[PDB]
């Protein structure tokens, strides 16, 4: 069976700008799928859906 | 992912 994913937490609010970005709120948990070519955008999952968020608006959490 | 850069940390 596949292991539970490790998670991240949102550091700051980010309002989606369209274009497959995802709004996130400080304190939400996220699962990270990956990053774009320069690492500046992060494709993540939250309770609100899936999409791109700024990579430095999130961080690992135990 | 967007072709424009994300906003800087606030």
């Amino acid at each position: 069976m596949e292991n539970d994913p490790n998670l991240f937490v949102a550091l700051y609010d980010f309002v989606a700008s369209g274009d497959n970005t995802l709004s996130i709120t400080k304190g939400e948990k996220l699962r990270v799928l990956g990053y774009n070519h320069n690492g500046e955008w992060c494709e993540a999952q939250t309770k609100n859906g899936q999409g791109w968020v700024p990579s430095n608006y999130i961080t690992p959490v135990n | 992912a967007p072709t424009y850069p994300p906003p800087l940390p606030p």
